[PDB]
């Protein structure tokens, strides 16, 4: 039962920004810290992603969906790959200019040894 | 065309350094030692301009020492900052510490200038040099003596410059060849360039290009003198064809 | 047209030639034909664009990057042309890059409310509404401190003549009303400079473009107030200008419009702007109309509006320019077509 | 003066060593002066002095003094807040709060029994849990008012919303006030009500063309339930199926339909609607008064206590010895706050350091510029000895 | 799905972003800030499918939010308001989907 409400994000500016108008994540007012982490494509750093993402799995346990763009699951891969757990769920979904590579999600990779 | 756009850049740096201080394999092979001497002469400048900035952080640390011996001699800390800066550290630094200081400066003779502190206390110490290092100066503790560091950068200060006066002999070396190469260089792709941009303005139809353009009337009977002439004399069957 | 060319020679004949790069309508075809971004870059380089891309090299050139580098050149011919004014022409040309600065305040100060840093919500600024103490109104949060301190000597000081602070600091629902409420004062002066200094022939085709700037304002103000915002109308109609064609009678309608036909059938009355808020997209229309009668003033030769119709004009190409390479890398094609070129 | 009116008595506390002398005044006690010289001899001194708490080290001393600065504006902002409440309602004088008693003993006065007060607070706590334990204690009192004033707005729009219903104008007026079985029908079968809005000199119109406006509506059942001063306000009773065809053809007329069909549920919750909001916002606004003069007595000794052990604190650190500090704090009768800051400045500020002294003297309350007013926080200025300028 | 999702959620984001550098400056700080509560939220609940217990979401939209302080500035404005109503109607969709993924 309910214990997660919270949609959270990694991703690029646009693609974000567009996510809070559609109004599906928001900053707590009590720690002063975004449940979204904005990104920008080679210009922040690999490491500042993987913070972020233990503070959305393991310090916050409001997120009920983590959702994250391909390109940036690839980055810090291990991380993304080495959390199994459905509490939160991740959704890695095409990132803003690629296109679907059925290998840059990491339940898919799992899925395909065992059925 | 990106290839000789490439290639523009890299005399325009050789141009560049040197102010600081034909058939197709016979471009081909002289676009070889425009590159092959481009890398060199590239590594050669930015293993010599970081190495004077590492020379003028050890003059910058000499004067240091020799401004704060000398101000002794007439919790305490030295060190080195621009001197548009100054100012600005003197006043974060009375901010920070209410009072509780007395703030020198001497002028090291970029401009820059040293520092004297004298932190009157504790538990700020490590918060002045978050002010200092955060606008870019560079505090040097000494710690031991004024007379024994210095002769160890001294040293250093020489041993250094001697490194200069090698790789800047070397690059002098280097610029002889080139000084008075490269008006044949620039003037190679400054006119390779112009004929890939003509180039482009063709047609490419059926592996064959088709220049459509004006000649003024008097100039017909000279290009079908002078493209027939020279179409036959180099061998290579296949003739052109020039309509009006 | 018997005293223009004293001061406005030179500078009327090269907006003039600034007029001819506009771009055509086969212009525009030539570019939706395009596959790739260097495609596009490579036939904008046969225009009178030519090789303002070239310090780019095919790898870093993405869609932003050309409506920074396209509008930035329209901002170095805008201040080309401002240098060599003087006298009212300098004064006019001050008068269009006011209501860049009202936009650029209104940027920066919601820049500090969510504490985004200083220096990357002012390269997202105008280069054209720059006044030297706008990285400073990153320092404090009500509207009073903020005037009181940095905005007196800005030309943007007459126009806090409504702004009434009732000590509430600033959220994101004020500065919109601050912002409005700048453009408002401001559209109001820049017409009475208009009708006042202006000579006849700049000055009947000016009115109309600057009143077409405060009837789509109206309208913009009148219909975001329906989502996000519950406004009375006595606060709502200093909000709206009273230049325009719009005003007496049907910005009071738009003034009391609590619903989408408060507002459709107040625009119904007006003859030129009914039927937009029926069909296609609203912005398209406004634009489309704002081309049409930029197109217009070009036609009447010894006219400093020439100026506005020109760099309107030349930011509806750069808009254009920008859609089409938004296209053709995002491989959408069904809607390449929807550019605006009455050149 | 004139650039500030004052009309309440001003303080500046100063703290100053117990070993020194005045140079405007040379062969003078510091205490001897305050009395005698200062402003004309005008000046009310008072009691101030506190003693030693305890002190972690001269490494500690250093974060406390941080703290304080914090936490004194902090206290700051919540005092101003209560008092700007207090003075909004209009229900307590707006003439005081600056010199209003604090435990029913004029402010100067109360000052002068302040030698560090007991409430909670102990001379053999730990000064970090004293600067702590204050400002919990201040922010909770304030998130309190802040709260209570917070429900008092929405009680104020619940109340305006009722009586609208309960006589306003129609485009949202609910009835509840008739309550007639004569003119709305219950019970009903074929029947129902629809009420029609009508404007007063279409009223005639409206008599006339009823009846045969929708078809199968009951004849005679015009009655005026309400009127309020631009509509008049009908009954109408016609068959379920016929209400579309009446609302759509009394529009075109202009009349403005008001949709309310007659349940006894719906009367009986507009009345307690109505009820619940003039109960809520009365208790509130009590409650409100209440609660303010009490936090507010509370806080100021909070904020005086801040303001002694920093000034205290702030000595120490400065000047090391004398291990106790001679601290007293000074109210200064309005419009002599000018004289009083220069003569301070004069006499004091050499102990401070040559350094130390800038000449920007002046005060300047208008936005014209920000320069001429102390605080050690800015670079562009310093006190020249420890001195804080209170003003309440 | 994933592949809709991404289709859909980039043409969006195309939107949006033509809409910031039309506007003038970066808009997109200014509401990450400013945007502190969620409009769609889920209610999570328990579907035994194959004898097995799954967390399954529910999404349920809140009226909290619905127009903001950076939605109107006049005419620039009104762009942005075409560009949150397109992303909206996408990202719903995207939610639903989701919810197979847990």
């Amino acid at each position: 039962a309910e214990k997660r409400t919270l949609i959270a994000v990694i991703a690029d500016e646009d693609t974000t920004t567009g996510l809070l108008l559609a109004g599906i994540g928001q900053i707590t007012p009590e720690t002063q810290e975004k449940n979204f982490f904005v990104y920008q494509e080679g210009k922040t750093t690999k490491e500042e992603i993987t913070d972020k993402f233990n503070h959305f799995t393991e310090e916050r346990d409001d997120i009920a969906i983590l959702l994250i763009n391909q390109h940036i699951a690839e980055n810090i891969r291990a991380r993304v790959d080495s959390f199994t757990n459905a509490f939160p769920a991740i959704l890695e979904i095409p990132s803003k200019d690629h296109p679907y590579d059925p290998e840059k999600d990491s339940v898919l990779k799992r899925v395909r040894k065992l059925f | 065309l990106r290839r000789f756009d490439e290639v523009e850049r890299m005399v325009g740096f050789l141009n560049e350094v040197v102010e600081k201080h034909l058939s197709l394999e016979n471009v081909n092979d002289m676009v070889k030692e425009i590159t092959d001497c481009e890398s060199r002469a590239r590594q050669l400048d930015e293993s010599l301009d970081s190495l004077r900035s590492k020379l003028n952080d050890l003059l910058e640390q000499r004067q240091v020492i020799f401004e704060c011996s000398k101000f002794i001699e007439v919790y305490m800390i030295t060190g080195s900052i621009r001197r548009t800066k100054v100012d600005i550290l003197n006043r974060i630094l009375w901010r920070l510490l209410r009072g509780n200081l007395i703030f020198q400066n001497f002028p090291i003779e970029v401009e820059k200038d040293c520092f004297i502190i004298f932190t009157h206390g504790e538990t700020l110490l490590k918060k002045v040099k978050r002010v200092i290092d955060s606008l870019n100066g560079k505090i040097v503790s000494l710690n031991t003596r004024s007379s024994e560091l210095v002769d160890t950068l001294n040293r250093q200060i020489d041993d250094l410059q001697r490194i200069l006066d090698t790789t800047e002999q070397t690059l002098h070396t280097e610029l002889l060849v080139i000084h008075d190469q490269l008006p044949v260089w620039s003037a190679m792709t400054k006119r390779e360039k112009y004929v890939y941009t003509t180039l482009n303005k063709f047609q490419q139809e059926s592996q064959g290009l088709i220049a459509e353009g004006w000649v003024p009337s008097t100039e017909l009977i000279h290009l079908q003198d002078s493209l027939k002439d020279y179409i036959e004399t180099l061998g290579s069957e296949y003739s052109t064809v020039f309509n009006v | 047209g018997v005293y223009f060319n004293i001061d406005n020679g030179f500078i009327e004949g090269v907006v003039r030639g600034y007029r001819n790069g506009l771009l055509s309508n086969n212009q525009y075809i030539n570019l939706t034909q395009c596959d790739t971004l260097e495609d596009l870059k490579l036939q904008l380089s046969s225009t009178d664009y030519g090789n303002f891309l070239s310090s780019v090299s095919s790898e870093s050139l993405t869609t932003s990057l050309i409506q920074e580098y396209a509008s930035s050149k329209l901002y170095h011919e805008f201040n080309y042309i401002r240098d060599q004014s003087s006298g009212s022409t300098r004064k006019f040309m001050d008068y269009i890059t006011y209501g860049y600065m009202i936009d650029n305040v209104a940027l920066m100060i919601t820049g500090t409310i969510h504490d985004r840093d200083k220096g990357e919500i002012l390269q997202r600024c105008h280069p054209l509404g720059w006044f030297d103490t706008l990285p400073t109104l990153s320092v404090a949060t009500d509207l009073e401190s903020l005037y009181e301190t940095v905005l007196v000597d800005t030309p943007l000081a007459p126009y806090f003549k409504n702004c009434f602070d009732t000590a509430e600091e600033l959220d994101d629902m004020n500065i919109e009303i601050i912002r409005n409420k700048l453009y408002k004062a401001y559209l109001e002066d820049f017409y009475n400079f208009v009708t006042e200094e202006i000579p006849e022939p700049a000055k009947e085709c000016m009115q109309t473009l600057l009143g077409f700037e405060a009837d789509r304002r109206s309208i913009n103000i009148a219909l975001n107030s329906l989502q996000s915002s519950d406004i009375d109308p006595d606060l709502k109609s200093d909000l709206l200008p009273n230049i325009g064609k719009l005003y007496p009678l049907a910005t009071f309608h738009l003034a009391q419009a609590q619903d989408f036909e408060g507002v459709r059938a107040a625009l119904a009355n007006v003859y030129e702007y009914r039927g937009f808020l029926e069909t296609g997209n609203l912005e398209d229309h406004f634009y489309q109309l704002e081309m049409e009668l930029c197109r217009d003033a070009f036609t009447q030769q010894f006219a400093i509006s020439t100026v506005w119709a020109w760099m309107k004009s030349k930011e509806q190409e750069v808009r254009n320019i920008t859609w089409i390479a938004e296209c053709i890398a995002q491989n959408q094609r069904e809607r390449i077509n929807n550019y605006i070129s009455v050149y | 003066m004139a650039t500030a009116l004052y009309t309440a008595n001003d303080f500046i506390l100063i703290s100053l060593p117990q070993n020194a002398q005045p140079v405007t005044a040379p062969g003078s006690k510091t205490d001897s002066w305050f009395n005698e010289t200062l402003i004309g001899g005008r000046a009310f001194v008072s009691d101030f002095k506190i003693p030693e708490f305890k002190i972690g080290s001269l490494d500690t001393l250093i974060v406390e003094s941080e703290e304080l600065s914090k936490v004194d504006n902090q206290i700051g902002a919540s005092i101003g807040k209560i008092i700007e409440i207090l003075q909004g309602l209009n229900e307590t004088s707006t003439n005081a709060y600056r010199t209003l008693p604090i435990n029913n003993m004029p402010v100067p006065e109360y000052l002068e029994n302040f030698q560090w007060q007991t409430r909670k607070f102990k001379l053999d706590k730990s000064i970090k849990d004293l600067i702590t334990l204050i400002s919990n204690e201040s922010s909770q009192l304030d998130a309190d008012v802040r709260a209570t004033y917070a429900n008092y707005n929405s009680a104020k729009t619940n109340l305006a919303a009722a009586e609208r219903k309960k006589t306003g104008d129609l485009s949202v007026r609910s009835l509840h006030d008739i309550v007639k079985p004569e003119d709305f029908v219950l019970n009903s079968e074929h029947l129902t009500t629809v009420l029609v809005a009508v404007p007063k000199s279409l009223k005639s119109d409206f008599e006339k063309s009823y009846e045969t406006l929708s078809k199968n509506v009951v004849p005679a059942s015009a009655s005026v339930i309400a009127e309020d001063a631009e509509y008049v306000l009908f009954n109408v009773h016609l068959f379920k199926k016929n209400v579309q065809e009446f609302t759509t053809a009394a529009r075109e007329k202009k009349f403005i339909p008001r949709e309310f069909n007659y349940s006894e549920e719906l009367i009986d919750q507009l009345k307690k609607e109505h009820d619940s909001a003039a109960s809520l916002e009365q208790s509130l606004r009590v409650q409100l008064v209440r609660l303010a003069k009490t936090a507010y007595v509370d806080v100021f000794i909070n904020w005086f206590h801040i303001k002694a052990l920093r000034v205290y604190v702030e000595s120490v650190l400065r000047y090391g010895l004398p291990p106790h500090f001679n601290i007293k704090i000074i109210a200064v009768p309005p419009k002599n706050l000018s004289k009083c800051k220069s003569e301070l400045i004069d006499a004091f500020g050499f102990l401070g350091g040559n350094a130390f002294m800038k000449d920007k003297k002046g005060k300047i309350n208008k936005q014209d510029t920000s320069l001429h007013q102390y605080a050690s926080l800015v670079d562009t200025e310093y006190e020249p000895f420890v001195m804080y300028i209170i003003n309440l | 799905a994933k592949q809709k999702m991404g289709r859909v959620m980039q043409t969006a984001a195309f939107s949006l972003a033509e809409v910031s550098y039309a506007t003038g400056e970066n808009i997109g700080y200014q509401v990450q800030e400013s945007v502190s509560t969620a409009r769609f939220k889920v209610r999570a609940r328990q579907e035994n499918v194959s004898g097995v217990y799954l967390s399954q979401f529910e999404s349920y939209i809140d009226p909290e939010i619905n127009d903001f302080r950076l939605t109107g500035l006049g005419r620039g404005g009104q762009q942005v308001q075409r560009a949150k109503e397109i992303y909206s109607r996408a990202v719903e969709t995207l939610v639903e989907l989701a919810s197979l993924q847990t």
